[PDB]
């Protein structure tokens, strides 16, 4: 599935907040780099909020195809302002780029 | 020559509730498309279908307007200035075949405060009641702005359609979505970094960039920002002008009063032309697919 | 016995035509500006019903009342049961006076309903200046002004005290296109027309075509209702049962240029009455709109 046709949607609706390179600095969210398999509220540096690094999973392909559709009702009061991607294809899409994009 | 009125009928044995339906059809669908324009999804150009559809009122005659829907005929839908709403037509076209009973008109600028209340923007009140009217009332092409020119246009034009200074410049700010193609507009990018969320961000991108003056492939002039933005000529007369300017300033400092200010222009905007009698419901406040838990 | 008064219009001190275009213009300004009053209305009909109200005061017997003295400043003819609702159209001006305290009040008051007739696409109003304001105690009695729960009758007597005849007062009548009647203000609720801030014909068109059933409102006054939701006043309606003013009612309703000759005529007369202008006095100033003047 397309890392190509996610990048689009990176970019789109993400960027402005994330980065995604070791060495990529925080913005109005922390660097996405180390994100499948690890846990939540993990990358060094932010300071995040007690609902985050508190959900306490591991960062996965399956679990965060869920978290997408609604960032807030699997994670309460987080600062993440996202209404989600709803539909599967597109995430399926941002998902296949990230684990690419976030590791090398 | 001369003396229109133009009644709003409520659609035959129509209430609140098919409106709210007609509505989420639209909103699920925005949710659906949103692979377009390289996901920025339908909202924006249904935003600009709304103004275009509306924008071409003349309070002097009381021709034009959104009450004919007179965009589903040739020559306003051929119009050079409307090219690129093509692409909404197309996403409102299955919905009306859903709901065939709906007019044009209400159709077209119901997808306009659809696009703006899903996109986390303000609630826009919006009264049914639009009837089409035949193909001889369709205005001729040339009723839209033109986007190389400078204050005194935008104020001149605008007073066309009894917009004053501060229900021009908060209509303005919907510029914050989308972006101008050149195979449409003769102009290239987006005016801001989220182009499909609803906020002040026209206004501070404005006041805050350095904007310099490049000339694109059309051979058109445009202001750009080495953050990938930019403006067009009649966006920079915002901040050209010490009467805008003020309250561009304004808008830029408080979102909550511009949204407050967006709502009642854009409404005003769509039902310039219309006379809603007694027996005519209250403005509509459509509740979001969010509000809904859809 | 008591001796008729003479009004003689004495020009504001060292003020020519230039000044009072600046005066126009603060108002039709504002009137642009201050646009969503009454639902988008804006000010343009409550100044109309101003410059009436203020100079239909007038009795031609003894030279009282009129627009002259301004008098609508003070308290007995302001709160005055039949001016209602003209204190939004007051304090809408309040502003223009500050940065113009040389004008008299008859003269902004009437200039106020001048302007808003021409901004709304009516004809040119030629108005003229010399009003001055006159003590607390020149004003007028509360009563002076007409009654909406009448007839024909009612409607040419009251008039004749005004001096107009059965054209002048159908033609003046024409002004009801503009606005609305609000509840709480008379007793009666509605538009008598649809473009209710674009000067037009529409009031005779609407008299004349539509189906009108009277019945009592929520304040329990009776109007003639048409199921498009427009309204008319028993006076209004009593524009058509009598014949004479049925056959004028026809030709405005036929020729809306006659309607806007005539309306001019008539207004600038009601605004002008009872006031003697001297040999010396200029002659009457004729507006250019904002659009005339690419402002
Ligand atoms: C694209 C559509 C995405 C994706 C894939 C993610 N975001 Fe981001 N984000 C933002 C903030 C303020 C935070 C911190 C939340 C808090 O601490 O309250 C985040 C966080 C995330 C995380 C979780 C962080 C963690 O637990 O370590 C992930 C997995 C994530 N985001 C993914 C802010 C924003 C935005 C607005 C300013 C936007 C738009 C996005 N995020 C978008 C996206
Ligand atoms: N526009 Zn604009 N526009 C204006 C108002 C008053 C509002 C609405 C309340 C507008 C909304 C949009 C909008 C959203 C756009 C993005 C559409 C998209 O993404 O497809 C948009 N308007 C776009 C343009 C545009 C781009 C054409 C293209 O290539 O698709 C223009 C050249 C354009 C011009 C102007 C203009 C001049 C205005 C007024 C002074 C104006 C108002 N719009
Ligand atoms: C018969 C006689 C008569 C009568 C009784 C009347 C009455 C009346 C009433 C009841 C009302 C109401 C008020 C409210 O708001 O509520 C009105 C209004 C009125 N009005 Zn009108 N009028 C008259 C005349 C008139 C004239 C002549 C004119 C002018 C010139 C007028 C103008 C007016 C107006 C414009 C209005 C509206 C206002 C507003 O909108 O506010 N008017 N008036």
């Amino acid at each position: 599935g397309d890392v190509e046709k996610g990048k689009k949607i990176f970019v789109q609706k993400c960027a402005q907040c994330h980065t995604v390179e070791k060495g990529g600095k925080h913005k109005t969210g922390p660097n996405l780099h180390g994100l499948f398999g690890r846990k939540t509220g993990q990358a060094p540096g932010f300071t995040y909020t007690d609902a985050n690094k508190n959900k306490g999973i591991t960062w996965k392909e399956e679990t965060l195809m869920e978290y997408l559709e609604n960032p807030k009702k699997y994670i309460p009061g987080t600062k993440m302002i996202f209404a989600g991607i709803k539909k599967k294809t597109e995430r399926e899409d941002l998902i296949a780029y990230l684990k690419k994009a976030t590791n090398e | 020559t001369t003396p229109l009125v133009h009644v709003a009928s409520v659609e035959k044995g129509r209430s609140y509730e098919d409106f709210q339906k007609v509505y989420n059809a639209i909103a699920l669908k925005l949710r659906e498309d949103d692979e377009y324009d390289n996901y920025i999804g339908y909202g924006p150009v249904l935003v600009r279908l709304a103004w275009h559809i509306s924008g071409t009122w003349d309070k002097h005659d009381n021709t034009g307007g959104s009450y004919g829907g007179t965009y589903r005929f040739k020559k306003e839908f051929n119009d050079p200035s409307n090219a690129g709403l093509q692409n909404g037509f197309k996403f409102l076209e299955p919905i009306h075949k859903e709901f065939p009973w709906i007019s044009s008109g209400d159709l077209f600028s119901l997808g306009g405060v659809t696009a703006v209340q899903e996109m986390q923007g303000p609630k826009i009140p919006w009264r049914c009641g639009r009837v089409d009217t035949p193909e001889d009332t369709t205005p001729d092409n040339g009723r839209l702005p033109d986007a190389d020119k400078d204050a005194g246009y935008v104020r001149t034009f605008f007073q066309r359609l009894n917009m004053n200074d501060r229900e021009v410049v908060a209509l303005m700010g919907a510029h914050a979505l989308g972006k101008t193609h050149l195979k449409n507009s003769g102009y290239e990018g987006p005016w801001g970094a989220a182009n499909n969320v609803f906020t002040n961000e026209f206004y501070l991108n404005l006041l805050n960039e350095d904007w310099k003056l490049e000339k694109n492939d059309a051979n058109n002039e445009q202001w750009d920002s080495k953050s990938g933005y930019m403006m067009l000529p009649t966006d920079y007369s915002l901040i050209q002008d010490p009467k805008y300017l003020s309250i561009v300033k304004e808008y830029a400092n408080d979102q909550d009063k511009f949204f407050k200010d967006f709502s009642k222009a854009f409404e005003k905007l769509l039902e310039n032309g219309i006379t809603f009698p007694k027996d005519a419901p209250s403005p509509f406040i459509f509740k979001t697919l969010e509000e809904q838990g859809l």
